């Protein structure tokens, strides 16, 4: 198979800045007509066509998006990047066995924003079922890197929590994150203070609650 | 307008076969080629094959010959892909696409279906349990959606009237082999006593919908 | 070549 090597695979850009993705092919895509396309997949949508025939803008696509190149070397440029341009960009060839590049994740780099942190005790409904889930929410923060630790009566927990993180928000360019601590009801009622500690850079924020209060 | 209509997510057993469909609307299916594309874990895109709906003629990515078979029913303007000998490696989103044609159109894929998300698993369907995540002038509340199978659940708030500030997290697979997720929303603290907040949880694989009013404790 | 097979096919 022809390989489409994209560089970079991760592409942080300021809003208003220029973004450039290279797509290099192991074999010339000239057909005589060069079949090289660019597709975009925004979070939670289907892929969509941006550029066909190396440089032709598909309908409804703004002219900030431009394609260029020949033979084996190709470039997609976004002149002035907007918040809503985030997603994964793919080159795609159809001169040989149709192949895609690995995809380039365009992320919006922005100013640091500390999370608003919330802790949720298990609901009484769940406790009547014999399990207890404690949830810590980190809302609208940047950058995405953050460490979340659970402490139960000041004992650091390990192995009993899972986290998940949203895609970058198309409006404000932030992330949000949840961490969920799972205990048995029997274990949950053995302890008093439940706390989630969120550390970013030189700052830790701990939110807590006292069981039965 | 042109539309490619694919069924929503399906759960199928390992070792079985599955036939998925793509109904073309707003154009004549025989006027354009069709590509099928596999997307694994929302990341890697992979061409499966191409069909000519006027001829029935097909061309396949080598890795998928013997695995996928493309066919069309022109009288019902529907394309089909059948996958045989299913394994967990076949869990993916399958897209049907319209191909503009040769030369000036670039063989490009100009219209895409919404995709069929296939889960290959021997585990049984199980509807979710829904628990309230109860509440500088900003309060957070939500719904914990626990112990369901297969994906997905969708969540709205106040029947879709409440959208700003909503975060529905990607599901996590628990050590039990069942999925869990939460959906949260941030609202003005001062709205808690007067506005009602209901999370609407839909799990189509189990034909279950749950509506849950989240009240302050 | 598979390129020519697609040219004919298209």
């Amino acid at each position: 198979d022809v390989v489409l090597t994209q560089t970079p695979l991760s592409l942080p850009v300021n809003i208003g800045d220029q973004a450039s993705i290279s797509c290099k092919s192991t074999k010339s895509l000239l057909n005589r007509f060069t079949f090289l396309d660019w597709y975009l997949q925004k979070p939670g949508q289907s892929p969509q066509l941006l550029i066909y025939l190396v440089s032709n803008r598909f309908s409804g696509v703004p002219d900030r998006f431009s394609g260029s190149g020949s033979g084996t070397d190709f470039t997609l440029k976004i002149s002035r990047v907007e918040a809503e341009d985030l997603g994964v960009y793919y080159c795609f060839q159809s001169n040989y066995l149709f192949t895609f590049g690995s995809g380039t994740k365009l992320e919006i780099k922005r100013t640091v924003a500390a999370p608003s942190v919330f802790i949720f005790p298990p609901s009484d409904e769940q406790l009547k079922s014999g399990t207890a889930s404690v949830v810590c929410l980190l809302n609208n923060f940047y950058p995405r890197e953050a460490k979340v630790q659970w402490k139960v009566d000041n004992a650091l927990q390990s192995g009993n929590s899972q986290e998940s993180v949203t895609e970058q928000d198309s409006k404000d360019s932030t992330y949000s994150l949840s961490s969920t601590l799972t205990l048995s009801k029997a274990d949950y009622e053995k302890h008093k203070v439940y706390a989630c500690e969120v550390t970013q850079g030189t700052t830790s924020v701990t939110k807590s609650f006292n069981r039965g209060e | 307008e042109v539309q490619l209509q694919q069924p929503g997510p399906v759960l199928v057993k390992p070792g079985a076969s599955v036939r998925m469909s793509c109904k073309a609307s707003g154009y004549r299916i025989t006027d354009n080629f069709m590509n099928w594309v596999k997307q694994s874990h929302g990341k890697s895109l992979e061409w499966i094959g191409i069909i000519n709906p006027y001829n029935g003629g097909t061309k396949y990515n080598q890795k998928f010959k013997g695995k996928a078979t493309l066919t069309v029913d022109t009288s019902s303007s529907t394309a089909y892909m059948e996958l045989n000998s299913l394994t967990s490696e076949d869990s993916a989103v399958y897209y049907c696409t319209r191909v503009r044609g040769n030369d000036y159109h670039g063989r490009a894929m100009d219209y895409w279906g919404q995709g069929t998300s296939v889960t290959v698993s021997s585990a049984s369907t199980k509807g979710p349990s829904v628990f309230p995540l109860a509440p500088g002038g900003t309060a957070a509340l939500g719904c914990l959606v626990k112990d369901y199978f297969p994906e997905p659940v969708t969540v709205s708030w106040n029947s879709g009237a409440l959208t700003s500030g909503v975060h529905t997290f990607p599901a996590v697979l628990q050590s039990s082999g069942l999925y869990s997720l939460s959906s949260v929303v941030t609202v003005p603290s001062s709205s808690l006593g007067t506005q009602t907040y209901i999370c609407n949880v839909n799990h189509k694989p189990s034909n279950t919908k749950v509506d849950k009013k989240v009240e302050p404790k | 070549s598979f390129k020519e097979e697609l040219d004919k096919y298209f």
